[PDB]
RNA sequence: GGUGUCUUGGGUG
């Protein structure tokens, strides 16, 4: 669905809203969502 | 949230004309011209290059505001002289005068070489 | 008048040029059992009473992703109240400052002390000096 | 936090002279007389190497997060 | 709101009649108030905050 | 009438005295070439990865702020007034940036070198960074650690110094005139003696100190104007002055276009 | 189409 990744062992991995907020590889409590896949662009002003 | 473009300092739109003549009733022979989208270096060429004319008797100019990027210019003549005449005489002289800087600038750069 | 006149290419250049980062929070809370509010996006049917700014921006757990341009009154953190007792639900979203523009930089996802979810949304932007900026030796 | 490209007063480059004026300072060099070898005459330029606080090398002490 | 309409400018605290005085509006970009900077004296006020 | 006298002349700056010209003409070249000879500058950049500890707009800004060979940009069309949609092969430079740091150690340092250009008007000699010499490393950029990547397409395009400081040619455009204050145009500031407390002018010798006898003359101008261009290396020294030259001209061009043709 | 209340502390004029 939409990639996530570990804030503990850096792993990257996608949860599907049922399962808990858990990290896979070593199990820690807090994780961040991954960047957009969108392409930004900026003046450079 | 309130700054307007850095480029409306310079390009000119196209329902804003770029020059726009107007005469001063109160002396004879005498018109304002205001310049859009225009400032200072333009300005100071131009009545400089004006003010050493025989035939030109007032000339000046202002920028109203820093904010606002145009100038206006009082320019008089002479009777038999008009003030536009005078201006293009100003504007031809002055490129005469560019183009003999830069021949001798070419000139002196290539014999430095 | 202690005003004072600072040049526009050093601004250019950089000069007094800061970062800015604000961090919304929001949770789910429990009003019973089984009645608890979700992180979620809301769709139109189901729910009532949605704010007037765009939900095109969430993903499909209700939050935003970082590096998505926001403007204000944008919707960064989708959630709906369940309607004590289809069209069963109340939404809790969380817009933008409808001051502040800015790019999302970090969301946060964990859980509180109870284990419900919890999510920290973190905006970025710059700030240029501009006429009207306090300054002082 | 980071050299900057230009001068802040007059645009300069100065953002490619920062490696050499550590390679100066390592050699001895005083700060003066490494900012006249770089070719830094305007004090603008030169306070634009002098008062540099590089800060990066302290935010990348930090793990990548991925 | 446009140039020339009649608004009311105002600083407090609002210790004389003259704190409150009647301009004609003038419109500028940026986000600050611009002053005529004789006008100062009557409102108290200066240009640093 | 006009008159030059170059005294310095390298690759970057050029030091030159300007004669038989008046004051509001040398003012009007050096304002001419401190903001409106066009350059090119990164004005559009893509971000795809960028996993430094640097913000986008953070590198944006520097990127923004890289002096570009602009030798040929006169050849190129300003991106407002292509036909095209979006900016074309014809009135836009596209650069690429790609770094990366393999290892658990040490610091990668992205320099202004590493930049690539892939597309632009060929074979018009414009885009490349500028490089001191052959092993020049060019400007700092950003640093990076471990998986910490840069992966950037910026886009180049034709300006003023008017828009933004970042087209600007030169750096500093030292000017002045009347080394010994014959005109009497300053009137210095003393605790005891004004002579002995105010430092000669580097072009002292350049001309004659006023004799003691001398009286006040009301009949001279400022007739000698020693000016010191400097350049970032985006367009050399003499390019620099010439295209400024032609700058004027065609501003005054224009101003008589608008004359002749309001009639 | 409808964006809640009160105190504590730190500042600006
Ligand atoms: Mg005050
Ligand atoms: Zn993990
Ligand atoms: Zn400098
Ligand atoms: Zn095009």
């Amino acid at each position: 669905g939409v990639k996530y990744t570990c804030g503990a062992c850096a792993h990257n991995f996608s949860l599907n809203k049922s399962d808990p907020v858990r990290c896979k590889e070593c199990g820690h409590r807090v994780i961040y969502k991954a960047r957009t896949k969108r392409m930004i662009q900026f003046d450079a002003r | 949230m309130n700054a307007p473009d850095r480029f409306e300092l310079f390009i000119l739109p196209d329902d804003v004309p770029k020059l726009k003549i107007t005469p001063d009733s109160r002396v004879p022979n005498c018109i304002i011209i205001k310049f859009e989208r225009e400032d200072h270096t333009l300005a100071n060429l131009l009545r400089e290059e004006l003010a050493l004319y025989p035939d030109v008797t007032f000339v000046a100019y202002k920028v109203e505001h820093p904010l606002f990027a145009n100038f206006v210019m009082r320019l008089q003549t002479e009777e038999g002289t008009r003030p536009k005449q005078a201006l293009e005489r100003a504007c031809a002289s002055i490129i005469n005068k560019l183009k003999t800087l830069d021949h001798k600038f070419n000139e002196e750069w290539n014999i430095k070489n | 008048e202690d005003s004072m006149i600072m040049n526009q290419s050093s601004i250019d250049r950089g000069l007094f040029r800061s970062l800015f980062f604000r961090s919304y929070m929001d949770q789910e809370k429990r009003f019973g059992i089984s009645i608890v509010e979700e992180f979620e996006k809301p769709t139109r049917a189901t729910t009532l009473r949605l704010k007037h700014g765009t939900y095109e921006k969430l993903d499909e757990d209700g939050l935003i992703a970082p590096g998505v341009r926001v403007s204000g009154d944008d919707i960064i953190i989708g959630k709906t109240t369940p309607i004590p007792p289809y069209h069963t639900k109340r939404d809790a979203s969380t817009p933008l400052r409808s001051t502040e523009n800015g790019i999302v930089d970090q969301v946060l996802l964990t859980t509180n002390q109870e284990g419900l979810k919890f999510v920290k949304v973190r905006m970025r932007t710059t700030k240029v000096p501009q006429i009207g900026d306090k300054f002082a030796s | 936090m980071i050299i900057p490209v230009r001068c802040f007063s007059c645009g300069k480059v100065v953002g490619d002279k920062w490696d050499a004026y550590l390679r100066l300072l390592e050699e001895g060099k005083q700060e003066g007389d490494a900012l006249d070898e770089l070719k830094l005459k305007r004090y603008c330029c030169r306070r634009m190497v002098l008062t540099h606080v590089d800060l990066i090398e302290k935010f990348l002490r930090y793990n990548p997060l991925e | 709101l446009m140039d020339d309409d009649p608004v009311l400018f105002n600083r407090q605290p609002s210790l004389h009649k003259m704190s409150m005085m009647a301009h004609r509006v003038k419109v500028m970009p940026y986000s600050t108030f611009r002053l005529n900077l004789s006008v100062t004296s009557p409102y108290n006020a200066d240009f640093d905050g | 009438e006009p008159k030059v006298n170059i005294i310095n002349a390298q690759d970057d700056e050029v030091e030159l005295m300007l004669s038989d010209v008046n004051l509001s003409l040398a003012n009007s070249l050096r304002r001419t070439m401190l903001a409106e000879v066009p350059t090119l500058a990164i004005d559009l950049v893509e971000i795809k990865m960028n996993t430094s500890v640097l913000a986008d707009e953070f590198i944006s800004h520097r990127l923004g702020l890289i002096p570009l060979v602009s030798e040929d940009v006169e050849e190129m069309k300003y991106s407002r007034d292509c036909t095209c949609e979006d900016y074309c092969d014809e009135c836009s430079v596209v650069l690429e940036l790609s770094a990366r740091h393999e290892g658990e150690e040490g610091t990668t340092d992205v320099y202004s070198s590493s930049l690539i250009k892939v597309s632009g008007p060929g074979n018009l000699n414009v885009g490349e960074p500028v490089r001191r010499d052959d092993y020049d490393q060019g400007i700092l950029l950003c640093k990076l650690r471990n998986h910490q990547e840069l992966n950037i397409r910026c886009i180049a395009k034709k300006g003023i110094a008017k828009e933004h400081a970042k087209w600007s040619p030169c750096s500093a455009i030292a000017f002045e005139y009347d080394p010994h204050n014959k005109l009497k145009h300053t009137d210095f500031w003393f605790e005891v003696d004004a002579k002995k407390e105010w430092p000669d002018s580097k072009y002292a010798t350049w001309e004659e100190p006023p004799k003691p006898g001398e009286v006040f003359d009301y009949k001279a101008k400022p007739n000698r104007f020693y000016m010191t261009v400097e350049t970032t290396g985006s367009l050399k020294a003499n390019q620099v002055f010439s295209r400024g030259i032609k700058t004027l001209q065609e501003k005054l061009a224009n101003v008589l276009f608008e004359l002749e043709n309001s009639r």
